[PDB]
């Protein structure tokens, strides 16, 4: 935002921050959707306490998806969670907020520790049984499995496709002040 | 947001309404007169009748939006041309279909 | 070991001793009232004194 | 004594504070909420008088409806306390000791802790 | 108006009115589905059973279809950006995009919820009706043009949330045979109801006080005019009483934090999440994060940007206090629902810090 | 134990003394000597057609 | 949400000022710098801080002993005569 | 395009070539590049890019 | 790209540790290793974000075509050193490495010690050369010397072969 | 995505003048008439008032 | 709301813009015709003089006492669990007194107020006399705050929690450098503001600006890298 | 791009084609076509209904059968009378949605938001400086939805 | 190192010239109240005719000079050779 | 006081005093409406008190502990610094003889006004401008009634 | 491929290396530079015309833009 001979040149986009907040909220909501998706595919009465995380030790797809979602919640790379924290840090640096950067880093470290503390209770001595039984046999929702697969695909490798979402969010935020 | 001209123009008094048809007709007549004048600057006094009609029919905010759009359009028209824009867009798309290697071993700056 | 991780572990274990696990209604009401009153006092302190 | 605006604001703030000052009874909380809503309506009327604004005065009917909804919800909640086996005085539902209660005392419902 | 009423004044509200009418008619028809008189001249092929457990899948599908119809209507929408219904509604491209995004998210969540409901019917028709009604009015918040309409819509949303919380099943089918002659006193639902009601009362009182104080300051509660007047005060210095502005800003921020359950006021939300169904928790998170949090962010960024010079200190102090007080609490949870609530609180605090950075 | 815990401070002081001595005789100092202007060692520097 | 109406069902006293201020705000591309006069008039109409300050100044001046007796007024002539002018209906005669 | 970081030094900076005065705390990205980031960090800064690369290779060889 | 690739290796290492280690105590060891690696990654990411925001370009040649201020260079160097030393490992951020080498599977520990430390060193060297710094390297030199001294001194008390190899 | 890119380019072109006007409106109290801002203030208030 | 705006003032830009400066003298100079009461009351400018070390120390001590009283009122006394017998005796005294509430409040809050006043005075003296000659503002503030807070933590809370006190002091010093020392979000001047001098002509200014903008063309990476197509 | 002829049985397809993804236009922007009556009343909007609205209502009624069947597929343990009543109510809601869409289309046509057989005297000249979709839509069905690309 | 690199700038001190005039011109705006007081004192002195010899604007002139030189003197003092602060403190 | 019946009596007295204050400000219509609403609410509350607190024995709570511990200093601090009055002045600030705005009358406006009821502002607000707010209030009331029925069930 | 055919830079870079930068300059820099040099181009043309008449605008002498 400099002025040269009464003609100004702007190299900054004022709508980037709103798009950044929207993308962070969207990523958090998407992670929460997959986090609760596994709960929806199991007997929701079998997961009560924090130590009741070994109930996730089941058929390999459930365990792998749960581990990936737990990692994504803490924002570790290269899941969708790391994208939000990295973009927030980049925006804060672009706004020259060193104290805010330090506080965000401390908070992210504390959150990573809290989220990873649950991974300790993941191990179980044997395969668990948290699936509801229909017609005398355990019922697995194929539609829920497909939704969880799509979410896991968009989280594990969705970092490469971040360009289109970022462009869409920037376009949305462009008319916020216009 | 406080200095947003569009946001300020969007507001109106309680019960205030805008006659879009009349405003657009008067604006079209005034802008046709101005284009017939064909000047870089918007000398509204060159068509006193058309300027008066634009002032009476179009509100302050509508007139401001129209003037800003006209100024931007005039700048763009004096800037580029249709064939040049089309060729540049085609070349840019073709380049985006490739990769931009780093400018190693430069000779400036 | 003691300097790098035990410090944080002890800080957490000690600060947790001053926090109630199950929220009480009186605790919540007092917390809201104290938040409002002390935030107003602190904000006014910077405006006039700090 | 004090100017009307200052008196009304101070009364609203004091009522908000006193809502927590008294003991923890649901009925008392509902009564205090009703009093606070009435004070808010009075403040809105005084402000509409000060500024002569129609929208400011229009709040009283909306404020009255909101207060009625809140009072009905509170009455329904208090009625439900009977089936939940929870005393109206919320301090009796927590085992944490407090110096405000003169007679609080809870013991395990057993006869002899050590049998022989 | 008094003389003529333009169509655009309620053209947007017309689809909302149609959806509300359809939903109300359907819900009323579901209330008498078991009252079917049989005449003495009619034949019953099979014996009628009055014990009916209708899956709320039908209500979920109907609500999803209505939301899709609303999305289609918004897709074909066209016009000019202005104020609607006596400047009480804001119809901007950004507001329309926000409404569309909220509707899409609600539709995806409703599809997931219906798929989960087809597995085990642990939810009743009332919960689905409450969700549909909440979804009916949730998108309207983005179109608010004044703090009075925003307060009314937020009060309506809070009432819908309380109603949905009341729709939670108290008893469940369990194989616990040892408890057949003993009474188990569970106070989770009562605690959730009490906490929600008290927090809603306090937040509504704060928001009403803030609106009443703001109206006296400038004479209007609209979005753009308030910002213009506030920025003018910084240039004309007519009102130098920074104490009143600080008090109004503090009241607004405290009310928003209380409604959103922002730290250090977090034990309320912790207790709220500890006594609700999983689908109810999912719905509450989707509502709070997508609507309440984004609305608070826009209020601190787009609505009250002219007062951002004052909100900065309060926001920074609140963030520091939350970071200092929640870190110790975040390492002592022993419930999955408490862990989810703590994750939501941490994300909210991080987003608050990000918004504080953005306001610079 | 005191010497071990204070060893980093003693090491820092010794390093500072050695750096001062090197500055006295103009020797190699504990400084980021960016003499390559950022060009990496044996980094292929070719242009693309 | 500007009502602009009076408590008697009429028009709020600041309605024309608000109209002029809105016109100025929608007119200037930089009304923040340009709408100073209209903004000041609207602010004075809404919050009469200027009137309160003038009243405070008048009270401070009355705390002084400069003025003893103001000239009385006779409405039959619609004219002000000095306090020493011994006219009819005066408190002292 | 090269950006910049806002400086915190509440120090006045005097420029006589344009006969101007600017604050270290209040300076644009271009001003920081031209006055604060204009420091030299190369042995032969007057050489071109390829010239300096060749000079570095020759200095290592020497 | 360099930072993204450097950050991706943590997930495979955590997956290997959580699922292949035979020791029961390896759960807390894997958690601590993940935590330390994430802390180092966060420091490196903060430094990289600062560098990228300072100059909106993604080329080392463009980085050389720009000069960082004194405070900027000091902060960048300190953050890069902190991240790389947490990933080196360096004293006293070597508890994670010690516990990992104590508890991790033999193949993973061979790969973790052999490769990850070298990758972190290579990243630190690449970033450091691309940034000109006028500060004194006394802090980093002293840190390295003290870490070497501490690691060497503890060898006489190590009866576990894996622990002694880790200290070396 | 392509349509949104085109629309965002147009929106940014529109918002270009918004930033300039806000910075002119963000001039400090008394800085509007300053020599470094006098030219911009005169152009925006006198020349750019043609509605 | 600005923090330490008196210190954070651009004197040159303030003088150029003509805004009234807090650095100007705010004092009274009565003439040789006033009454004795007027002359005596004119001494109040001493309380408005910031150069008086006694005045600065007294103001800082008052601020510290107020902070301690606020801490005790908000979190201090409510956290404490006094013995029941003491409370009973206090209530008996309150019944038998005319203004017993004031006496009880004084007996309660006196230690916190005294400790706060003393700590504030000590911190003000240390800051104004020990850390005013350093070069690096961030480093000096960090060192001073860390030392003071670690010393306080070892003395006020407990000797054991010294590391936590030192970390808190470091954080407080960092926050003070960020906001109380730097005009972050408290700027009194527009970004990029420059004041011209030298009586340079308009043509010379235009030529210099064109030359500078030619360098501004070098700011674009693609312009520097020459990766632009012809349009 | 050409537009479906107004007042036909396929006028609703014009509401499915837009020049830009902008939900609303600016306060001072000229409409794509001439404006018939900006100050439109409810009675005027009702009088503005035509064969386009009739065809939209017919399409809503036709499509409403599959949506009603899908909704009814989720009902269990309900009487045939109840199922028939619910299906009839759903079909009525679909028809009402179609009527609302037709009324909105008529209002847009009277306001000139969509094509209504009218063309402005002087076309607004817009130069597509950023054009990354012309080629993309030129070789697919995406052109049929983009009015004038 | 930084010290072995060529110098990219040369100020007035590095040019061996006295920048005292430029320093005074730059620091005059900082001291305006003192200048106004000195002008008022000079006007009062010129208003009076053959006043008492114990009536001079010398005190105001000293105040103005102290205000002006309080900033100009130290700043140039920072740019002099041999004025480096030292190694540690 | 902790007795619920005495608390209710004090609330009724406070409501009466608020109505008197409103009448003093010449707002008798809203005063009467509030008085009626509060009387109905008080009747409902008395019924509830007879239902749930027939005995009336309040909990044995002592105000001294909480009052002396935090409440008194907190109230002192809050009242000490909170002042949101910018330009409000007392009626005795200036002599009433210097005020003449209440004497001017708009005879033509009165001749052009046909209003005979004080409910004109209420109608113009809750029917013309805030019609959206009125509709929202109605929908909220319907939803609250449904929620109360569900809670009773 | 298709997901990366809109910009000459990788998607990861464009998402990460464009932090609040003007998207017009990021995607189509040439038009952005031409628009930023709108009045500059007119001034250069005026100076060239004046020099064609023998009037060298030394103030506009630096205004010789290639792109």
């Amino acid at each position: 935002m400099s002025i040269f001979s009464n003609i100004w040149i702007n190299n900054d986009l004022n709508s980037y921050g709103l798009s950044i907040l929207l993308l962070n909220i969207i990523n958090y909501l998407i992670v929460f959707m997959l986090i609760l998706s596994v709960i929806l595919l199991t007997n929701l009465s079998k997961f009560k306490s924090l130590n009741q995380f070994k109930e996730f030790n089941s058929y390999n797809f459930i365990l792998y998806s749960l581990i990936f979602s737990l990692l994504s919640m803490a924002g570790i790379p290269p899941l969708l969670g790391f994208t939000g924290k990295f973009l927030a840090i980049l925006y804060s640096s672009f706004k020259s907020q060193y104290l805010l950067i330090l506080f965000m880093t401390i908070l992210n470290i504390f959150g990573m520790y809290f989220y990873i503390q649950n991974l300790r209770f993941v191990v179980k001595k044997n395969k668990s049984s948290i699936l509801n039984y229909k017609n005398y046999y355990v019922n697995i929702n194929y539609s829920i499995t497909l939704n969880i697969i799509l979410l896991n695909f968009f989280n594990f490798f969705g970092i490469l496709f971040l360009s289109d979402l970022i462009i869409i969010l920037n376009y949305i935020s462009s008319y916020i002040y216009i | 947001m406080e200095f947003s001209n569009a946001l300020l123009s969007q507001t109106k008094l309680p019960g205030q309404q805008y006659d879009y048809k009349r405003c657009f007709q008067a604006s079209n007549t005034h802008f046709e007169c101005l284009d017939s004048i064909r000047d870089a600057y918007d000398n509204h006094h060159k068509c006193p009748q058309t300027y008066q009609a634009w002032q009476s029919s179009c509100d302050v905010g509508i007139r401001r939006y129209q003037m800003d759009n006209r100024e931007q359009q005039k700048k763009d028209q004096l800037l580029y041309s249709k064939e040049q824009l089309k060729n540049y867009n085609a070349a840019k798309n073709k380049e985006a279909y490739g990769i931009t290697a780093p400018k190693n071993l430069s000779f400036a700056f | 070991e003691y300097l790098t991780k035990k410090t944080i572990d002890s800080f957490i274990f000690n600060n947790n001793r001053f926090n109630f696990i199950n929220l009480v209604e009186s605790k919540y009401f007092l917390q809201i009232l104290t938040l409002i009153l002390y935030l107003f006092f602190i904000t006014i302190f910077i405006l006039f004194y700090i | 004594m004090l100017t009307w605006i200052s008196f009304w604001s101070l009364i609203f703030w004091l009522i908000l504070i006193i809502l927590v000052l008294k003991p923890k009874n649901f009925i008392s909380i509902l009564f205090m909420s009703e009093l606070t809503w009435l004070a808010l309506y009075c403040l809105s009327l005084l402000f509409g008088a000060i500024y002569c604004d129609i929208t400011l005065l229009s709040i009283s009917f909306f404020i009255l409806g909101v207060a009625g909804l809140e009072f009905s919800f509170g009455i329904l909640i208090a009625i439900l306390y009977k089936n939940l086996n929870e005393s109206l005085n919320t301090d009796l539902n927590n085992n944490n000791n407090n110096q405000n209660i003169f007679d609080k005392n809870f013991k395990t419902p057993l006869e002899k802790i050590n049998w022989q | 108006m008094l003389l003529r009423l333009l169509v655009s004044e309620y053209i947007f509200f017309l689809p909302v009115f149609t959806n509300l009418f359809i939903y109300w008619h359907i819900f009323f028809k579901n209330n008498i589905n078991l009252v079917n008189k049989k005449n003495n001249w009619d034949k019953s092929i099979s014996v009628k059973n009055i014990i009916i457990k209708q899956n709320p899948s039908f209500i979920i599908r109907l609500n999803l279809l209505l939301n899709s119809l609303m999305v289609l209507y918004l897709i074909t929408f066209n016009g000019y950006s202005s104020t609607f219904w006596w400047s009480h509604f804001k119809l901007n491209n950004y507001s329309l995009y926000m409404y569309l995004l909220v509707i899409i998210f609600n539709n995806y969540f409703l599809y997931i919820t219906e798929k989960h409901i087809k597995i085990l019917n642990n939810y009743s028709i009332d919960y689905f009706f409450s969700i549909i009604n909440i979804t009916l009015f949730i998108p309207m918040i983005f179109l608010s043009n004044t703090l009075f309409t925003f307060f009314f819509l937020i009060e309506l949303v809070s009432c819908a949330i309380f109603y949905k919380f009341i729709v939670s099943k108290i008893s469940f089918k369990n194989s616990n045979y040892k408890d057949n002659y003993f009474s188990i006193f569970s106070k989770n639902y009562l605690n959730v109801l009490f906490y929600q009601y008290w927090s809603s009362f306090f937040s509504s009182v704060m928001i009403g006080f803030c609106i009443i104080y703001l109206f006296s300051l400038t004479g209007s509660t609209e979005w753009s005019i308030i910002n213009f007047i506030v920025a003018s005060n910084n240039q004309i210095n007519y009102y130098t009483n920074n104490i009143t502005l600080l008090f109004i800003c503090l009241t607004l921020i405290i009310g928003f934090i209380i409604k959103l359950g922002i730290a250090p006021i977090q034990l309320y939300k912790i207790e709220i999440y500890k006594g609700l169904p999983f689908l109810s928790i999912f719905f509450y998170t989707t509502f709070y994060f997508l609507i309440f949090f984004l609305f608070f962010s826009l209020l601190f960024i787009y609505y009250l940007s002219a007062l951002n010079n004052f909100f900065w200190i309060i926001l920074l102090i609140i963030s520091i206090i939350g970071i200092f007080y929640i870190i110790s609490i975040i390492f002592d949870i022993n419930l999955f629902k408490a862990f989810l609530a703590y994750s939501t609180i941490i994300n909210s605090i991080s987003f608050i810090l990000l918004i504080i950075a953005i306001i610079f | 134990n005191v010497l071990f815990f204070c060893t980093p401070l003693f090491l820092y002081l010794i390093l500072q003394v050695e750096e001062l001595n090197s500055e006295k005789r103009g020797g190699t100092s504990n400084k980021f000597y960016h003499n390559n202007a950022g060009f990496f060692h044996f980094q292929i520097y070719d242009n693309k057609q | 949400s500007y009502s602009g109406y009076s408590l008697n069902g009429g028009v709020h006293p600041c309605l024309p000022f608000y109209e002029r201020m809105l016109q100025c705000a929608k007119s200037e591309a930089l009304p923040i710098k340009m709408c100073t006069a209209q903004t000041e008039d609207y602010l004075e109409c809404h919050h009469r801080k200027k009137q309160y300050a003038l009243n405070y100044a008048i009270k401070k001046e009355l705390n002084n002993i400069r003025i003893v007796a103001l000239p009385r007024y006779d409405e039959e002539n619609d004219t002000f005569v000095p306090f020493s002018q011994a006219t009819a209906d005066h408190i002292f005669q | 395009a090269f950006g910049g970081f806002r400086q915190t030094d509440n120090s006045l900076i005097i420029d006589d070539r344009r006969k101007i005065i600017l604050n270290t705390r209040s300076l644009n990205d271009f001003q920081q590049k031209i006055y604060l980031r204009n420091f030299f960090t190369n042995y032969r800064p007057d050489l071109s890019s390829y010239d300096y690369f060749a000079f570095k290779e020759k200095l290592r060889i020497g | 790209l360099f930072f993204m690739c450097y950050e991706l290796l943590l997930i495979p290492s955590f997956l290997i540790v959580y699922f292949v280690s035979p020791s029961r105590r390896a759960i807390q060891a894997s958690l601590y290793f993940v935590i330390w690696t994430q802390l180092g990654s966060l420091l490196v990411l903060i430094a990289i974000s600062y560098i990228i925001s300072i100059t909106n370009t993604y080329e080392f040649n463009d980085l050389k075509y720009f000069n960082f201020t004194n405070s900027e260079s000091t902060i960048i160097i300190f953050l890069i050193f902190l991240g790389f030393g947490f990933k080196a490992p360096i004293w006293p951020f070597h508890y994670w490495l010690t516990k990992t080498h104590v508890e991790a599977p033999s193949g993973f520990s061979i790969y973790l010690s052999g490769f990850l430390v070298k990758t972190a060193l290579y990243g630190f060297y690449k970033f450091n050369t691309s940034i000109f710094i006028d500060i004194d390297s006394s802090i980093f030199i002293a840190i390295c010397i003290m870490g070497v001294v501490d690691s060497s001194l503890k060898m006489w008390g190590q009866t576990d072969l894996k622990k002694l190899v880790a200290y070396g | 995505r392509r349509m949104a890119l085109e629309q965002l380019c147009y929106n940014e072109e529109k918002l270009e003048r918004y930033q300039i006007r806000a910075k002119l409106q963000s001039l400090k109290i008394g800085e509007e008439l300053s020599d470094a801002y006098r030219e911009s203030f005169f152009e925006h208030a006198v020349q750019k008032n043609n509605i | 709301m600005e923090l330490n705006s008196s210190a954070k003032e651009d004197s040159h830009y303030v003088g150029v813009l003509g805004y009234p400066s807090q650095h100007d003298p705010h004092t009274l100079h009565p003439k040789k015709h006033d009454s004795t009461f007027t002359k005596v009351y004119a001494c109040r400018d001493m309380l408005w003089d910031h150069h008086w070390e006694v005045r600065n120390t007294l103001y800082a001590g008052f601020k510290g006492a107020l902070l301690g009283v606020a801490y005790a009122s908000g979190f201090g006394l409510i956290s404490k669990t006094v013995p029941s017998i003491v409370l009973k005796k206090m209530f008996r005294f309150v019944r038998n007194n005319n203004f017993g509430h004031i006496r009880i409040m004084q007996d309660l809050l006196t230690p916190y107020a005294l400790t706060g006043f003393g700590l504030g005075s000590v911190y003000y003296l240390y800051q104004h006399n020990v850390w005013e000659n350093r070069s690096n503002k961030w480093l000096a503030e960090v060192l001073s705050n860390a030392l003071f807070f670690q010393v306080a933590t070892a003395v006020c809370v407990n000797p054991g929690f010294h590391i936590y006190g030192m970390v808190g002091g470091i954080l407080f010093g960092t926050l003070k450098y960020a906001f109380y020392n730097s005009s972050f979000f408290q700027e009194k001047e527009s970004i990029g503001s420059y004041t011209t001098f030298g009586d340079l002509s308009e043509e010379e200014r235009k030529k210099q600006e064109y030359k500078d903008y030619i360098q501004f063309l070098g700011n674009y990476h693609k312009v520097r890298n020459g990766q632009l197509v012809d349009l | 791009s050409q537009t479906f002829a107004h007042d036909s049985f396929l006028g609703g397809l014009n509401l499915f084609k837009r020049r830009d993804p902008r939900f609303v236009l600016d306060q001072g922007e000229r409409p794509p076509y001439p404006i018939i009556n900006s100050n439109s009343s409810f009675v005027d909007v009702l009088s503005n209904f035509n064969k386009a609205d009739f065809g939209l209502v017919l399409f809503s009624a036709a499509i409403g059968f599959p949506l009603s069947r899908w909704v009814l597929k989720g009902l269990t343990f309900s009487s045939l009378n109840y199922r028939r009543g619910l299906f009839s109510s759903v079909y009525g809601g679909v028809i009402l949605w179609g009527l609302v869409l037709g009324f909105n289309n008529s209002y847009y046509r009277l306001n000139g938001f969509v094509d209504n057989g009218l063309v402005w005297k002087r076309k607004e000249r817009k130069l597509n400086k950023y054009d990354f979709t012309s080629e993309f839509e030129d070789n697919s069905f995406f052109k049929k939805l983009r009015i004038r690309d | 190192s930084s010290g072995d690199l060529p110098s990219a700038t040369l100020s007035m001190i590095q040019q061996g010239q006295d920048p005292k005039e430029l320093v005074l011109q730059h620091c005059k705006p900082n001291c305006l109240h003192w200048e106004q007081k000195l002008k008022r004192c000079e006007a009062k002195l010129r208003e009076l005719v053959n006043a008492d010899p114990e009536m001079s604007c010398m005190y105001p002139l000293r105040d103005w000079v102290t205000c002006v030189e309080a900033c100009v003197q130290p700043q140039i003092i920072s740019q002099l050779v041999g004025a480096q602060k030292g190694r540690i403190w | 006081n902790n007795n619920l019946y005495y608390i209710l009596l004090y609330i009724f007295l406070e409501i009466v005093f608020f109505g008197l204050f409103l009448c003093l400000y010449q707002l008798e219509l809203f005063t009467g409406f509030l008085w009626v609403a509060e009387f109905a609410i008080v009747f409902i509350a008395v019924v509830l008190l007879f239902y749930l607190n027939i005995d009336g024995l309040h909990l044995k709570y002592n105000h001294n502990i909480n009052n002396v511990l935090y409440y008194t200093p907190s109230l002192v601090l809050f009242l000490i610094f909170f002042n949101i009055d910018y330009f409000s002045e007392l009626e005795l600030f200036l002599p009433l003889e210097l005020s003449f705005i209440d004497i001017y009358d708009d005879y033509y406006e009165g001749f052009n006004n046909s209003i005979m009821n004080d409910f004109t502002p209420l109608t113009l607000s809750y029917y013309s401008i805030n019609s959206a707010e009125f509709i929202i209030i109605g929908l909220l009331l319907l939803l609250g009634s449904v929620a109360c029925v569900n809670l009773y069930k | 491929g298709v997901w990366s055919n809109i910009h000459p830079t990788d998607k990861v870079t464009l998402s990460f290396a464009n932090i609040g930068r003007p998207f017009r300059l990021i995607y189509r820099p040439e038009i952005f530079l031409r628009d930023q040099q709108a009045k500059f181009i007119q001034l250069e043309k005026e100076h060239i015309e004046k020099s064609k008449k023998g009037e060298f605008v030394e103030t506009t002498s630096p205004l010789v833009l290639w792109n």
